[PDB]
């Protein structure tokens, strides 16, 4: 009697990926499902990805360490570095509280203010600082690191005198993974990656390719001799067969990009396209680029190079043609604002890059996978 | 609807004002950061705040 | 006693040369000692403190200006966000009314 | 003929089959099996491929 990767194991793998961790107290069905196949999941993840699956009494967690960090990966509810700083300081504070210990919001604010490591002090009389603290506490509460004894933190936005009674939950201990050395000896985050891959010298390339495929929306060819892409090219067929066998995804490969598509996305997943209006303009831009191959001839690496002025001209052309159907949010905003918003959206999906030095825009081949248009009857309606 | 349009115009105005205030704030912040960097560089050796 | 006073002053001014200069004086201990180098060192230390004092005053001035600007910008952020919440509330109210 | 084949050809073919053995080891281990070296030989000399 031996275990096999089956519907339950596939479901467990998806649940592991699309959440940070699964809590027994809140996700008993998912926790039970994951645990039953936990042997097979551990085997497969170790052999192919190299991720460490942590199975514990209270939670199950997959330490998703990326190959090359990307903007969309981080905690999205946060919008400024200060939010991350306050989040980390709050964690440091919770290390000082015993399980189920109760502390008031004022104590947490005071400790965060004291520890906050910047040259510029953290001050609660401001609006922005209080808003940052509220976002940090909301993300904390999202992971059930701290429970709320009745009160209201949202009022903290407009009433610094607000008070709340919080409770440190057990999960605070396990939130952050362990680090190789005395972690303080390191000087920059890049040094962490050089460690996490020092443990995976064995078949580093296969784990690299699998992590890039499963994590990132796409995998872009670095140059003509990118080793990851060469690996994918050499083993396209067996990679596709294995991925189809072990998960819902199906592999695609092009001259300048490779990615996994999903046919029936469940509720909890994030996918492109989606409801947000900025995607509509992304699809329209993709179609517009398809329509002038000679003007936007892609270079050998699959990138299309445009300067901010040229991009703004393209966006103006789009506002002229399809703007009638855009969401009212964009219809009312100047060209440069639309350019900024669209470029942020396309950055999240690794569709394009903003060149650090020349401010040149690189539209990656992944954008050309999908194109969108209004129904012809509306477009003729737009003519009326 | 009238109130909505009026508030939308007000919101655009306040957005403009906020952007200019943040421009000034970040200019001053950059200057202050440079000055603190220099002070700490020249004041490094001393056991003094 | 003067040596105790001098050590206290070096501690306050963080004059590390005090120890070195004191011992240099002590490795002669009876000669027609030349204080020129010691006086020069304390002069350089005082000049350094003058420069750091000027930088500290400049930093404090810019810090006051920067706090003024930060509070102004945060107040405008509060107003803008209040208006945006009010607009969203009105939009919901208008959909319900329609 | 192998014996009539000079050392240059032997070196070239040795390089070729070393690379092929590496890629076959990679192909089989993707099946999630344990690639016994015999399986790798069976793959590499599979002239159909």
């Amino acid at each position: 009697q031996t275990q096999l990767f089956d519907e339950k194991a596939i479901q467990g793998m998806d649940i592991l990926f699309h959440h940070y961790w699964i809590l027994r107290a809140e996700q008993p069905e998912w926790y039970q499902l994951i645990r039953e196949r936990e042997k097979v999941l551990r085997r497969y993840l170790d052999e192919k990805f190299g991720l460490r699956l942590i199975v514990h009494q209270h939670f199950i967690k997959l330490e998703k360490i990326p190959v090359e960090p990307e903007g969309w990966m981080g905690i999205q509810d946060f919008q400024e570095p200060m939010d991350y700083a306050i989040f980390c300081c709050a964690l440091a504070f919770l290390e000082g509280k015993a399980v189920d210990e109760q502390f008031l919001l004022s104590e947490l604010c005071q400790e965060i203010q004291a520890d906050y490591p910047g040259d510029f002090p953290l001050d609660w009389t401001l609006y922005t600082h209080r808003k940052s603290l509220i976002r940090a506490v909301k993300v904390l509460m999202e992971f059930q690191l701290i429970r709320t004894i009745d009160g209201d933190i949202g009022r903290f936005d407009q009433n610094e005198e607000q008070e709340v009674l919080y409770e440190a939950s057990t999960y605070s201990r396990y939130f952050m993974r362990t680090y190789p050395d005395d972690f303080s000896s390191y000087q920059h985050w890049s040094e962490l990656l050089k460690e996490d891959w020092k443990l995976n010298q064995e078949d580093e390339r296969r784990k690299r390719v699998y992590r890039k495929l499963f994590f990132s929306p796409g995998l872009h060819r670095l140059d003509q001799q990118d080793p990851d892409f060469l690996y994918i090219r050499n083993y396209r067929n067996r990679l596709a067969e294995d991925i189809e066998k072990h998960s819902e995804y199906k592999l695609h490969v092009y001259k300048n990009t490779a990615f996994l598509s999903i046919a029936e996305p469940r509720q909890y997943q994030q996918v492109f396209p989606n409801s947000k209006a900025s995607t509509d303009i992304i699809l329209q831009l993709s179609k517009y680029i398809h329509g002038e191959p000679e003007r936007f001839k892609a270079n050998e690496n699959g990138e299309i190079l445009m300067t901010e002025g040229e991009f703004e001209q393209v966006v103006d052309d789009l506002r002229q043609q399809f703007g009638t159907g855009w969401a009212k949010y964009f219809r009312d905003m100047s060209t440069k604002g639309i350019r900024t918003e669209l470029l942020r959206a396309m950055k999240d999906w690794m569709m394009a890059e903003v060149d650090s030095e020349t401010s040149l825009i690189r539209i990656k081949s992944l954008t050309g996978v999908m194109t969108g248009e209004y129904p012809s009857d509306f477009q003729t309606g737009g003519t009326e | 609807n009238v109130q909505i349009e009026k508030t939308g115009h007000q919101l655009e105005e306040q957005k403009k004002v906020l952007f200019q205030l943040d421009e000034q704030w970040k200019q001053v912040h950059g200057h202050l950061q440079v000055i603190k960097i220099q002070l700490h560089q020249e004041g490094r050796q001393l056991n003094l705040s | 006693d003067l040596l105790g006073e001098l050590q206290f002053d070096a501690e306050e001014a963080a004059f590390s040369e005090h120890e070195v200069n004191v011992h240099d004086f002590e490795r002669h201990q009876e000669e027609e000692f030349d204080f020129s180098i010691w006086i020069g060192e304390i002069g350089s230390h005082e000049q350094l403190l003058a420069n750091l004092n000027q930088l500290a005053d400049e930093e404090n001035r810019l810090s006051e200006e920067h706090n003024r600007l930060q509070r102004q910008s945060s107040e405008k952020k509060k107003e803008v966000d209040a208006i945006r919440k009010n607009l969203d509330h009105l939009a919901d109210w208008f959909t319900e009314e329609k | 003929n192998s014996k009539f084949l000079n050392e240059d050809d032997l070196n070239r073919i040795t390089k070729h089959f070393q690379s092929r053995i590496g890629k076959a080891k990679e192909l089989i281990q993707l099946r999630n099996e344990g690639s016994t070296l015999h399986q790798v030989l069976k793959e590499v000399l599979d002239y159909r491929k």
